[PDB]
């Protein structure tokens, strides 16, 4: 299923995932395609911060949903 | 090149969609120095005062 990840710079990335994928997996796909280290990623959906060991189905994320990506960092 | 106000309400609106009313983020701007991203990272850490 396709999902959208909206970043704070107005870039939206599309990912192909399965509801059975874990949040850790999603973060690895984002690293693979945009290069952001998983440790800097904070994923938000329906006002909840997503936890690494849960799956997308745990949160009821359906096709064409948009997650928000906030970056955690102490540098530029 | 944009005025202070404009970008201001634009911070709100962005961080807004992020479940952060214009007031929490704008006040977060008062606490972020006018920054948006920091405004929300602020929305996070909390809203002391």
């Amino acid at each position: 299923m396709q999902i959208f990840v909206k970043t704070l710079t107005g870039k939206t990335i599309t990912l192909e995932v399965e509801p059975s994928d874990t949040i850790e997996n999603v973060k690895a796909k984002i690293q693979d395609k945009e290069g952001i280290p998983p440790d800097q990623q904070r994923l938000i959906f329906a006002g909840k911060q997503l936890e690494d060991g849960r799956t997308l189905s745990d949160y009821n994320i359906q096709k064409e949903s948009t997650l928000h990506l906030v970056l955690r960092l102490r540098g530029g | 090149t944009l005025v202070t106000g404009s970008e201001y309400e634009t911070m709100l609106t962005e961080i807004m969609s992020m479940g952060y009313e214009r007031e929490r983020v704008v006040a977060a701007l008062r606490a972020s120095y006018n920054n948006p991203h920091r405004a929300v990272e602020y929305l996070l850490t909390g809203i002391p005062g």
